[PDB]
This record gives structure tokens, C-alpha cells and sequence, in this order.
């Protein structure tokens, strides 16, 4: 019983905490991404 | 007078561009690290 | 000042409306010299617009000229 439930308790935190580092990368390059078209119709913006 | 606030205007915002160049340039590498890290625990 | 007219796909803040203009004026008490002087010696908010400055001062002698010349 203690050999495989805390083993599976390897990948209950293992999978799900994978999936959560994914959150933030959407919530970073994303966010940082549209700094970049803030400057592109910026540089029109000169004109 | 208006020609060469005209002219200048055209150098002043192709130089942002290449200021914008490597700007952009930054998110190719922005990807790999926030995912190639991701690849090996899945696995 | 890049999203202010770029959420407004506008290219200039005088063209943007002045309820914007108003709003980073309340956070941002120095923009009023260039948005709200009547008539600023340079033209607020551009870049050229100090070459402005002097190419119409070069038209300026010009004139002082050809006029007394004449």
C-alpha cells in the first residue's frame, strides 16, 4: 500500500503542477508579446 | 520648410524598426525556454 | 503617450480626443505645457518639430531680406 500510493503520489503532483507552469508562460509572453505591436504602430506614430 | 520636416520624419521611423528589429527578434528565444524546460517532464 | 493614440489607432494626441488627453494629464501634471499651451514654440509631442523650429527662422531672415532688398 505505502509502496505505490506514495509513489502515485508522484505524479498526482507531478502532472498537474506541469500543467500549472503553462498558466504563467500564457500570462508572460503574451503579456510582454504586445509590447512589441505597441511599438510597431508606435513607430507610425512618429509619422 | 515642410520637406525636410517631411524628410526627417522617414529616417527618425525606419531607425525605430531596427530598434523594433531585435525586439521582435527576442521572442523566438522567448518560446523555447518557456516551453523546451516543459518537454522533459511530460516525458 | 504610444497607447494613449495607439488604443485610439490615432497618430497624433492632438488628434486623440481630449477626454484621453485630459485623463494622463490627471496622472501626469507636466504634459500640460505641450498639449496645453496655445501656442507652443514647438510643436508638442513630434520629432522634427525642432527642425521646424529653425527652417522657418531661416524663412523668417529670408523675407527680412528680399523685402528691404526690394
Amino acid at each position: 500500500r505505502s509502496t505505490g500510493r506514495s509513489a502515485l503520489a508522484v505524479l498526482i503532483r507531478a502532472c498537474r503542477r506541469i500543467q500549472q507552469q503553462l498558466q504563467r508562460t500564457r500570462r508572460a509572453l503574451f503579456q510582454r508579446s504586445n509590447a512589441v505591436l505597441t511599438s510597431l504602430h508606435h513607430v507610425r506614430m512618429l509619422l | 520648410e515642410r520637406a525636410a520636416v517631411l524628410q526627417a520624419q522617414r529616417t527618425a521611423a525606419a531607425a525605430a524598426l531596427e530598434n523594433a528589429a531585435l525586439q521582435a527578434a527576442e521572442l523566438p528565444v522567448d518560446i523555447e525556454r518557456r516551453i523546451r524546460p516543459i518537454e522533459q517532464q511530460v516525458h | 503617450l504610444t497607447e494613449a493614440c495607439a488604443a485610439e489607432r490615432v497618430v497624433r494626441p492632438h488628434q486623440l480626443s481630449p477626454a484621453a488627453q485630459t485623463a494622463l494629464l490627471r496622472r501626469f501634471p507636466a504634459l500640460e505645457g505641450p498639449l496645453r499651451h496655445p501656442r507652443p514654440v514647438l510643436q508638442p509631442f513630434d520629432i522634427a518639430a525642432e527642425v521646424a523650429f529653425v527652417a522657418r527662422i531661416q524663412i523668417a531672415c529670408l523675407r527680412a531680406l528680399g523685402h528691404s532688398i526690394r
